[PDB]
């Protein structure tokens, strides 16, 4: 319903309005302070009673006169959902940013949306594939499973996520839902023009992937409801369409900080080192509103900036609840000369404890992680003195081991020029013959350089003629 | 002269660790630090919070 | 015994959606525990089918065995195959040896629990689970509440001369949800945030 | 990479058995009748014979054997839940054929 | 005097909070009663918030208390009843059994709040306690009128040690012994039990040496407090009136700063070192000075502790390290090595150990044994990189008598029927000093470390040889 109010304060970006009758809307409804400048729109939070709530704010609160006119749109905040979402950038506020104009819609719906039951679940579990080498053998993709990777940018966050879109979006054909959650600027911009030179997006021909793009310029209350927004079109994919869709989220370590801000504000008080006191019912919503329906099927990829590198900091601890596999790529192994960054001890898969991927392909994964956590043993004792004041049979097993560890580097192929090799796309097939191979000694005996930036089970014999030469 | 080359060998080889772990040294130094830094700032935030309630 | 298979949230109401509890009684979800009167010793083992566990840390009927060691690592892992075991002596005409199981799941996406649930049924063994769930989603009260009513569906089965097991996963995320009601209802903080009289919610 | 003596490497190798007899897999539990002679063969070392690699090819055939042709001696040990000095000598001569594996 | 009716405003937890009238004032530290289906709550009055307003911690259950129900003042603390009456039976924080034996009742009561004695009463330990364990008889040895403090890690026997001490000396020695839980478990409670009346300890046909103030870990934490104070006043009321030199026991102490520190907070006091109470020295040293002993009571308080993940230079056991004469270290290790006592005698600190406290003999051998141990330690780095098989001829000979001492000190227990399979040995004072300095001598130089596993006495030792020949 139409309810006026006045801007009684604006404290911090967490606004406070005082309605001027005895109407008053109800918790997560949406409010448009009229300003000559556009709109501001925010979003009731708490009541504080005496007819003055206080409201979030996706819009920075510059220039804001006390006792100025705010107006009740009578509901949360109402995105435009529709097959007509593909092709267009969506912003927060339901508005696209790339301006093809007012958004083709037959449902606005609101942003908030009430979580699927426990009665609408698939029990899918089916192998996709990845077409990577490492994320094939220690962490296999599924129709169910989430994955989620965590800690800092070394190879770029957002440049796995690309070659993750070149390679599984082009097999999987269908829809396929990017929602970026407080993203940087320049990088939406050269993904779009990607998109249409690889024909994927066209704004003359179809658009068989949609996009949810915010902007890291914009206030810590919009960052947050930019993955709402998405979540709100994904849903609709999966259920009313009832498509099978893909979701790849970069960067939701953003959300969570975005949410740690407004906490203080708000009149709360948060939980120790700083983070929100609400972490877990809100990270609970979220990845139970990407919770699979007996419609569609959906598989989501998701990025998490720590900046420290403890996974045992609360927020990203709070992530692991709702992933059932990881592919944790860690800062260390990038900066040693290995692409991808993948670390392999701290990986994971629920169809990885038993014969889920097969007894072969069980049996390899997991003589590698033996062969590779006994080098992590051997590493003080290497450093101190070496690998000949070792035993022999010890020493033949560091060198096994050194040889896995360069192996799982692969060239990246919508990054091969970032990487300065030729990509390789090394199917899941041909992971586990390559590496059952390199198990027996077969491939164990010619140059640790012959291992250096190679695909296969070809290119390491073909990196033997160069160096020969 | 076997003796004499393994006697001298092992002398080399136990030079070569002092200076390896020192490395180690100066590392778990940064570690110490690190590590320090973090258990002041904690434990502030939650007096903190109990003052502030 | 209308529990036996069903899927109930923390409320004790059905949310897989099958059919209505056929209830014998009401029961509380705080009432205070068994004295050192109403106690025996322990006296009887409880295997879990792992060599290791049972040789080097054996289990048994009253006994508190505390699972510990880093998130999803197969932590569900380790205490399902527990459950699995239990199942030979279950079947038959011992009353000792017995199971009916609640698995309490605080803090967890359905997906995971939906997995849970066929892997039981395959394994012939959802005949007498039960699951209390409270998902992440749902807030903090409930979620709160969710071992505490699992507990007295329990104090029922040990009351009447039957045996069952009770999964506690997990307790780190029942301080957790504490924390969040506490604090903005603004009581003061224990240690590390987790208000001080988490021990008491623990310990009864 | 010290220098190990007969003494110190007879502890450390029998050690290593033992190490790979507590070895599991994900899903598989087994019943008590079916652990106990198992530990007998770990502990009264039996193992120290055979291949550290080959230990769990040993412990699945092993149990292959006992479930044709010692299935009657499970049975009693499940049923009466302590072994006894017949109970034992049989075990014995059980893990005695098949210590070749 | 005449009743005092208060009205409850605010339950917030364990604090619940009080309204009494004005022209009558309450005290702090008095014991209101609340009508409840569930017995009478008693309120220890712990605040004054000023125009007659309580804020009291709960002694029992908070839950289903009634918003603005009716509030009696007794007019004074919260008074058990005591006398020798209280031998055998299990009593809570109240004053009530749990046994079920019926009212426990007498002619007498006291408080539980009592102002420490002055430096004018004071009276100095100058006799020998026999503990009859060999580890802890030579190596930290324990004396009469002790505050003895038994630190160690999560259950690594400490409950075993006090299960023996109960079980021997209680019984031998001629006055009585309260023990005390605070706040222990329902498992261990019953364990208790059943062990002290099947040894003797407990006869209900007739009197004990032993007593029993049983409380519950799930009772709100400002009543876990006060279940140790509850028990130490049966001991002052033998202590004083009945003028008996009484063997204390407590369970475990560190219940007692943790049950403390929740409520703590909820006070309104801000945190301070480590998450723990800035109230931890000054309840700590009022516990401490009232165990301590005195010219009408020598009290010989055995007083368990939790160290916490074996950290010990955290502050709560740190403060309780001071107070406590003759601390035991026991490492988790050792217990697992097969070694009970798990004590660990080059970080036990006696201050009862000394060239005239227990005479140079006793310490000189003492000093021998432990400077043997001392190289075993030292020569571990040593062995560990460079190997055995290069060291030393000499060191070898002073490494195989430390051997020998380590598994010597272990020494079977009779309250091990399921954790120890040999009957107890006790061990006088004496023979521990005789036996340990055969071994310096090299009687025990060829003679395995082995043969004083489980073993008494120096007869033990020398049959256990003859045992493993055959």
């Amino acid at each position: 319903t139409p309810i006026t109010g006045k801007v009684t304060a604006v404290i911090g970006a967490i606004v406070d309005v005082h309605f001027e009758q005895s109407e008053l809307p109800a918790i997560l409804n949406a409010l448009e302070i009229k300003t000559p400048q556009g709109k501001l729109v925010l979003e009731v939070a708490q009541h504080l009673g005496e007819n003055t709530v206080r409201t979030i704010a996706m819009d920075g609160t510059e220039g804001l006169v006390r006792g100025e006119k705010v107006l009740d749109t009578g509901g949360p905040i109402s995105v435009p959902v529709g097959r007509e979402t593909l092709g267009r950038i969506i912003n927060v506020i339901g508005e696209p940013i790339d301006e093809r104009g007012p958004i083709k819609s037959k449902l606005r719906k609101p942003i908030h949306a009430d979580p699927p039951s426990f009665a609408e679940q698939s029990t899918s579990a089916e192998i996709l594939e990845t077409g990577i080498k490492v994320v094939d053998l220690l962490a296999p993709y599924a129709r169910g499973g989430k994955i989620g990777l965590f800690g800092g940018a070394g190879v770029g966050k957002t440049v796995f996520i690309q070659e993750l879109i070149n390679n599984i979006a082009k097999a999987h054909g269908g829809f396929s839902v990017f929602t970026g959650v407080g993203e940087r600027t320049r990088e939406g911009n050269d993904l779009y023009r990607e998109m249409k030179e690889t024909g994927v997006i066209n704004l003359e021909g179809e658009s068989k992937v949609a996009l949810v793009f915010g902007q890291m310029n914009e206030p810590p209350g919009a960052r947050a409801r930019v993955a709402l927004t998405g979540l709100t079109i994904a849903e609709y994919f999966r259920d009313e369409e009832g498509q099978d869709v893909l979701l790849f989220i970069d960067n939701i370590f953003r959300f969570t900080q975005a949410g740690s801000e407004v906490s203080a504000l708000l009149g709360r008080i948060p939980s120790a080192v700083g983070y929100q006191p609400t972490l877990a019912t809100d990270m609970g919503l979220l990845q139970e509103r990407i919770t699979t329906t007996k419609k569609g099927s959906v598989t989501s990829v998701q990025a998490v900036y720590v900046p420290a590198d403890d996974l045992t900091d609360p927020a990203p601890a709070t992530t692991f609840a709702h992933l059932d596999a990881t592919t944790v790529l860690s800062r260390g192994i990038s900066e040693l000369g290995i692409y991808p960054a993948v670390d392999p001890l701290d990986s994971k898969s629920r169809l990885l404890d038993a014969a889920v991927v097969g007894q072969e392909h069980y049996d390899v994964a997991s003589k590698v992680q033996e062969t590779l956590q006994t080098y992590k043993s051997l590493q003080d004792i290497i450093a101190i003195l070496g690998m000949d004041e070792l035993s022999e049979q010890d020493k033949l097993t560091v060198e096994r081991a050194r040889k896995i560890q360069r192996f799982l580097s692969q060239p990246f192929a919508v990054a091969e020029v970032f990487t300065g090799i030729p990509g390789k796309l090394v199917r899941l097939k041909d992971t586990v013959a390559s590496f059952k191979a390199v198990l027996e000694g077969k491939y164990d005996n010619i140059p640790e350089h012959a291992f250096y930036m190679v695909g296969g089970i070809e290119d390491v014999v073909a990196k033997a003629e160069k160096l020969a030469a | 002269q076997g003796y004499a080359a393994e006697i001298s060998a092992r002398r080399n080889a136990m030079d070569n660790a002092s200076k390896n772990a020192g490395d180690m040294i100066n590392r778990y130094s940064i570690l110490y630090n690190r590590t320090r830094q973090a258990v002041i700032t904690n434990e502030l935030v939650d007096i903190i919070t109990g003052a502030s309630s | 015994p209308g529990l036996l298979g069903r899927v109930v949230d923390a409320l004790g109401n059905p949310i897989d959606g099958k059919g209505p509890i056929d209830a014998a009684g009401r029961s509380r979800a705080q009432v205070k525990a068994p004295g050192i009167l109403p106690r025996r010793s322990v006296h009887e083992p409880v295997q879990t089918g792992l060599k290791a566990v049972d040789a080097l840390v054996p289990i048994g009927r009253g006994q508190r065995e505390l699972i510990i060691g880093d998130r999803q690592t197969g932590k569900t892992a380790v205490a399902l195959d527990t459950i699995l075991n239990q199942k030979r002596w279950n079947n038959g005409s011992d009353e000792s040896k017995k199971l009916y199981c609640v698995y309490v799941a605080v803090g967890q996406k359905r997906s995971t629990v939906a997995q849970l649930v066929q892997t039981l049924e395959q394994h012939d063994a959802m005949k007498y689970s039960i699951i209390v769930a409270a998902t992440a989603s749902e807030a903090a009260p409930l979620q709160y509440l969710a071992p505490f009513t699992a507990a007295s569906i329990g104090e029922w089965f040990r009351d009447n001369g039957k045996h069952a097991l009770i999964v506690y996963d997990d307790l780190s995320k029942q301080a957790v949800a504490y924390r969040q009601l506490s604090l903005l209802l603004r009581r003061p903080p224990g240690r590390e945030a987790y208000p001080g009289d988490v021990f008491y919610l623990h310990s009864r | 990479g010290s220098d190990l003596d007969a003494s110190t490497k007879q502890t450390l190798v029998r050690g290593e058995r033992l190490t790979q007899l507590l070895k599991q897999n994900q899903y598989s539990p087994l019943a008590t009748e079916e652990q106990v002679p198992l530990i007998y063969a770990g502990v009264n070392g039996h193992l120290d014979g055979i291949e550290l690699s080959r230990i769990g090819e040993f412990e699945s055939s092993f149990l292959s054997y006992l479930k044709s042709n010692h299935n009657e001696l499970l049975t009693e040990i499940r049923e009466k839940g302590e072994l006894s000095k017949e109970l034992l000598a049989s075990l014995k001569s059980a893990t005695e054929s098949f210590v070749a594996t």
